[PDB]
C-alpha cells in the first residue's frame, strides 16, 4: 500500500488545499517518496494559480522531478517567456530525455497543451509508463475527438488498476463523451469521489456536465449553484451556468451577467476568446451579405 | 436457401490526427438554422436563413446568434492544470452515437408564445416602440425554433402572422402621430391612417382602442356615415360599460345625420393589404411584393429592399419557406 | 399611461347666412400692406403704411393702390346667364384651406431692381425730371413688396436708399440751374450747390458727371484749391480718355495757383447730410430730422412737414419700420 | 337616353350658338320634350343677349315654362321695369307657384340673383326638385362663402348623376373654391369638356381661372389669349388679362387698356362699378389723413 494515496487523490480531484495539508503531514519513509511528496505539493500550489512558491523554493540543487514541475511553473507565471521555454524544450527532447522520469514527461507533455500543440504532448507521453501519463493520453485523445484511441488507453489503466483514482476518472470521461447509457455512469464516478472525499469545483461541474447532457437541467441547477456558491470564479461554473439559463428560459441579462463575470474570472479558459472571436466572425459575414 | 452467413479481411511514432468535432456532425445532420449556431457555423446557418426565409440583412441576428452560440457546449475540467474539456450535449443523447447527434433544444415554441402577453401588455399599455421591440425579437426567434409535429409547425407560423400584424398596426399608428394636423388635407391623411389600423386583425381588447380612436377622428371630421360604422363594429366587440354608452351616444348622433363630408382614400367593402413601407392601402387584386418569412404586404416599388417588419429580409424574394422541424425532410 | 382616447357631443326653410370673405380672411392673416391692397381693404392698408413707415399723404399712391387692387381676383362664368364667380388666388394655394389663405405675389423685388437700369439710363441722358419719376415710383413701390428671406430685406432697404440718394441729388441739381448767375453772390451759392451734389453716393458714371459740373464751376469761380480736388476725385474714377485728359490739364492749372479766391460754406473734409428741402448741409453732429421711409435728412426747421423725396411722407415720425416679409412677425 | 342631351350640354357649357342650332334639328317625339326644347333655345337667346327674339315670340298663349323665360327676358332687357318685375315676382311667389314647374323656379331665382336678392332665390330654388336647381344652389352657395353647404348639395348632385354635364360643372366650381390639390381636378374637367364638345369663351376662363389659382400665369396666357380672339367683349377675359398681365410684369399701361376696354365690354360685369368704388374710397380716405 501506497503511503501516498491520500495526498495524490485529493490532488486528482481538485481537492488542492486537502492535498497540500496532508502532504505537509505525511512521515519520510524514503527518499524517494520524499521527492514524489513534495513533487505533488508544488503541482497542488500550480494548481492554486500560487506560482511564487514553486519558483522560489525549487532551486537548482532541488530534484530533476522538481525542476521539471519548475520548468511549468516558469512557462505559466511568465507569458513573455513561453515562446523561449517552449523553444528551449523542443532541444531539450531532441537531445536525451530520461524515459523513466514521468514527472518530467507529464511536465513537458503539460507545457505542450498549453502552447496549443498535441502532438508533441503525445509524443512526449508516449515516452513514458505510468498511470497518469496513460490518463493524460486519454484525455489529449478525447480532445482530439478519437474516442476510439481513447478507449484501447483506457482499457491499458482498466487491466492495471480497475480501482485506481485515475483509472475512475478516465472511465468518467470517457463515459461524457461516448454519451448515451454511458452518461448516467459517469455522474456515479464523480457522485462516488465526491461522497469518499469531498465536493470540488471540479466534480460538481463533472456531475454537472453529466446531468446537462441528459437534458436534466434542473437536476443541475443544484449543483451549479452549489460551486458558485464555493468559489465566484471558477469559470467551468460560469459557462455552465450559461447553459443552464438558456436550457430553463431565463431572460438575456443573466445570460449577460455571467458573460461579464467571466471576463474576471482570472482563470485562463478560452471561452471568452472564442466568443469574441465568433463576434468577429459573424461582423464580418454581415459585410459579406450587405457590403456596406 | 440458407442462413445468415452465405466480407474483406484487409490485407517510429505517429501522432494521431483529429476526427471529425461533434458541432461539425450536427451541421452534417441538421438542416435547421439554430443547430447551425449552436454549432458555431454561423456562415452555414446564414446560407440556411436566406435559402429557406429570406434574410440578407443580418445585422439585426447579432444578439441571437452569439447568445445561441453560447448556450451550445457544456465544460468539465479533467486533469488539474490542463486546459478543459467540451461537452456537446444532444436532443437525441439516447441513441445518438458517434455520428447521429443534433442539438439539444434551447427555444421551445411555448417560450415565445409566453413572450407574447408581455408583448400584448406592452400594446395595452401604450408603449408601442417598446412592444415593436419585442414583437420583432419573437418574429426573428420562429427560425430558431425546432419543433416535432405539423400543428407546431402550424403555430410557429400563426405566431409570425400575430407579431407581424401588430409590429404593422403598430407601425401605421406611431407614424399617424408623427404626422401634421393643421391642413383639412392633413387631417383627412390622418384619418384614413386610422382607418386603415382599424382593419389589422389584433386581439378585441386592441381593436376596440383602434376602433375608439378611429371614432373620435372622423366624428371631428364630419364623416359620420362612415364614423357610424366604426361605432358598430366596436359596440359588437362588447366594449367595457362607459365606452359602449359614450359609443351609442355618438353613433345615435351619427345616425341623426348619416353623411360623410369628404370621400377619403379608404374603402369599407373592399379587402386590402396595407403597405408596410408607404402605408397606403393595396387592394386585394392588384399587384404586390410580400416579405418571405412575415407576409407583410408592399406596394411593388419596394421589391428588393429590407421589409420594415422584421428589418432583415429581402422584399418579395422567392424562398424554400420556414423550416424549424425535422418533419419537414422526408 | 394609455392611448389617444382616453370631447362634447352636442345636445320651415331660412336662407344661410354669409361666410367670411376670402379677402377678409387675406387681412386677417397679414400684416404687410400689399396684401390689404389685394384684399380692397384700403383703409387697412393705410393704417399699416401710417404706422409703418409714415405714409400721411396718400394722394400720390392712387395708381399703385388702384392697379394692385386690380391683379387680387380672377373671375369665370358658372351657369350662363348670371353673375359670374370670383376666384382669389393664394401665394400659398397648396396648403391655404378655408382659413390661412394670403394672396399671391404680384410685385417682386427683381421687378424693381430691373427698373432701375431705365432710371440710371434717364439719368445719364439727362432727362432729371422723368428719372425722379421713376425712382420715386420705385421708392413707393418697395413697401408694397413681398419677400422672403433676411438679404432680401437688406436689398430693398439698399433700393430705397438708392432711390433717395437720386432723388435728392437731381432735386439738389433742378434747383441749380433754375437759380440766377448774375451776382458773384448768386455764382458762390451756384458752386455750394455742385459741391453738395458731390457728396450724393451715385454710380461712378453719374458721379464723374458731377465732378465734371463741379470742377468747371469752381475753376471758373478761381477756387482752384478745391477744383484740384473735384479734379483728383474725378481721374480717380477713371474716366473715358478724352474727359482724362481735359481733367489733367485743368489740374495742372490749379496746382501752378493752388489758392481758393472765396470762403464758400462746403466743407471738404467733413461728413454732412444734404437738406431736402432748404439745400444746405447739416454737418455729422448737429440736429436733424429724417424721413422714417427713405432717410431723407432735413434741417429741423421741416419736422412734421411732407418729404419732398418720397412726397407721401411725414419728417420726423417715429415708425415702427418697414414690413414686406412674414420674417418680421415672429 | 334624352333626346336633348346635346342641347342642354351645349347651353351648360356656354356654346349658345350650338345649342340654337341644334334645337332647330330635332324631331318633336311629344309635346312635353317639345316645350322642353323651346326653353333652351330661348334662354339661347337670352345668353347672346337677343332679347327681341325671346320677347317678341312668347306670346300670350305660350306654355308657362316659356312665359317664365320671357319674364326673365323682359327683366333683362328693360331697366325701367326691374324694380316692378320684382315687385310682381314677390307677390306670385307669396301666392301660389307651381312647384313641379321648374323651369319657372329658376326664372324667378335668375331674377332674384340679378335684382342682388340670393335670400329669394334660394327660398325660390328650395321649392324645386331638379338638378340644374340645385346645380344653382351650388352657385349661390358659393358666392355666399359657404363652401360647407356647396359640398353638401353637391353630394346630392353626385348621388343621383356622377356623369351629368351640371355635376361635373359643380364639381369644378366646388373645386375652385376648394383650392389645393383639387384644383387641378377643376381644370381637367373644363378640359375633358372642351375636348368633347368645344373650347367656349366659358371653358377657355374656367382653365384659365385654374391655372392662375396654382400660380401658374404663363400656362394660362394661351388660354386667354384663345378667348381674346374669339370674342374682344366678353369681359371675364378682360379682367383675367389685367390680372395676369401684372403677375407677367408688363407695364401699367397694358392694365389700362384693359380697364379702358372693359367699359365698352358691353355686358353687365361688375368689375368695373366695383374699380371706381374703390376710386371713391381711396379719395375719400386721402381726405381723412390730410383734410384739404
Amino acid at each position: 500500500v501506497d503511503e501516498l494515496f491520500d495526498v495524490k487523490n485529493a490532488f486528482y480531484i481538485g481537492s488542492y488545499q486537502q492535498c497540500i495539508n496532508e502532504a505537509q503531514r505525511v512521515k519520510l519513509s524514503s527518499p524517494e517518496r520524499d521527492v514524489e511528496r513534495d513533487v505533488f505539493l508544488y503541482r497542488a500550489y500550480l494548481a492554486q494559480r500560487k506560482f511564487g512558491v514553486v519558483l522560489d523554493e525549487i532551486k537548482p540543487s532541488s530534484a530533476p522531478e522538481l525542476q521539471a514541475v519548475r520548468m511549468f511553473a516558469d512557462y505559466l507565471a511568465h507569458e513573455s517567456r513561453r515562446d523561449s521555454i517552449v523553444a528551449e524544450l523542443d532541444r531539450e527532447m531532441s537531445r536525451s530525455v530520461d524515459v523513466t522520469n514521468t514527472t518530467f514527461l507529464l511536465m513537458a507533455a503539460s507545457i505542450y497543451l498549453h502552447d496549443q500543440n498535441p502532438d508533441a504532448a503525445l509524443r512526449a507521453l508516449h515516452q513514458g509508463d505510468s498511470l497518469e501519463c496513460t490518463a493524460m493520453t486519454v484525455q489529449i485523445l478525447l480532445k482530439l475527438d478519437r474516442l476510439d484511441l481513447a478507449r484501447k488507453e483506457l482499457k491499458r489503466m482498466q487491466d492495471l488498476d480497475e480501482d485506481a483514482t485515475l483509472t475512475q476518472l478516465a472511465t468518467a470521461w470517457v463515459s461524457l463523451a461516448t454519451g448515451g447509457e454511458k452518461l448516467q455512469d459517469a455522474y456515479y464516478i464523480f457522485q462516488e469521489m465526491a461522497d469518499k472525499c469531498s465536493p470540488t469545483l471540479l466534480l460538481l461541474n463533472g456531475q454537472a456536465a453529466c446531468h446537462m447532457a441528459q437534458g436534466r437541467w434542473e437536476a443541475a441547477e443544484g449543483l451549479l449553484q452549489e460551486a458558485l456558491d464555493k468559489d465566484s470564479g471558477y469559470p467551468e461554473t460560469l459557462v455552465n451556468l450559461i447553459v443552464l439559463s438558456q436550457h430553463l428560459g431565463k431572460p438575456p441579462e443573466v445570460t449577460n451577467r455571467y458573460l461579464s463575470q467571466l471576463k474576471d474570472a482570472h482563470r485562463s479558459h478560452p471561452f471568452i476568446k472564442e466568443y469574441q472571436a465568433k463576434e468577429n466572425d459573424f461582423d464580418r459575414l454581415v459585410l459579406q451579405y450587405a457590403p456596406s | 436457401g440458407g442462413w445468415d452467413v452465405e466480407e474483406l479481411p484487409p490485407e517510429f511514432f505517429v501522432p494521431p490526427t483529429k476526427g471529425t468535432s461533434p458541432t461539425q456532425i450536427w451541421c452534417n445532420n441538421s438542416q435547421l438554422p439554430v443547430d447551425h449556431i449552436l454549432a458555431g457555423s454561423f456562415e452555414t446557418a446564414m446560407r440556411l436563413l436566406h435559402d429557406q426565409v429570406g434574410v440578407i440583412q443580418f445585422g439585426p441576428y447579432k444578439q441571437l446568434f452569439l447568445q445561441t452560440y453560447a448556450r451550445g457546449r457544456t465544460t468539465y475540467q479533467a486533469l488539474p492544470c490542463l486546459p478543459s474539456m467540451y461537452g456537446y450535449p444532444n436532443r437525441n443523447w439516447k441513441d445518438a452515437g458517434l455520428k447521429n447527434g443534433v442539438p439539444a433544444v434551447g427555444l421551445k415554441l411555448n417560450d415565445l408564445i409566453q413572450r407574447l402577453q408581455l408583448c400584448y401588455q406592452l400594446t395595452t399599455v401604450g408603449k408601442f416602440e417598446e412592444a415593436v421591440e419585442k414583437f420583432r425579437s419573437i418574429l426573428l426567434s420562429v427560425p430558431l425554433l425546432v419543433v416535432d409535429n405539423k400543428q407546431e409547425i402550424a403555430e410557429a407560423q400563426q405566431l409570425i402572422t400575430i407579431c407581424r400584424e401588430y409590429i404593422v398596426g403598430l407601425s401605421v399608428e406611431t407614424e399617424r402621430k408623427k404626422l401634421p394636423k393643421e391642413t383639412l388635407e392633413q387631417q383627412k391623411r390622418i384619418c384614413e391612417m386610422a382607418a386603415y389600423f382599424t382593419h389589422s386583425n389584433l386581439q378585441p381588447v386592441h381593436m376596440i382602442l383602434v376602433l375608439r380612436t378611429a371614432l373620435n377622428l372622423f366624428f371631428k371630421l364630419k364623416n359620420f356615415k362612415t364614423a357610424a360604422t366604426f361605432a358598430r363594429r366596436l359596440l359588437e366587440l362588447g366594449p367595457k360599460p362607459e365606452v359602449a354608452q359614450q359609443t351609442r351616444k355618438i353613433l345615435s348622433a351619427c345616425e341623426k345625420n348619416p353623411t360623410d363630408a369628404y370621400q377619403l382614400n379608404y374603402d369599407m367593402h373592399n379587402p386590402f393589404d396595407i403597405c408596410a413601407a408607404s402605408y397606403r392601402p393595396i387592394y386585394r387584386g392588384k399587384p404586390v411584393e410580400k416579405c418571405p418569412l412575415s407576409g407583410a404586404c408592399y406596394s411593388p416599388e419596394f421589391k428588393g429592399q429590407i421589409c420594415r417588419v422584421t428589418t432583415v429580409t429581402e422584399i418579395g424574394k422567392d424562398v424554400i419557406g420556414l423550416r424549424i422541424s425535422p418533419l419537414q425532410f422526408r
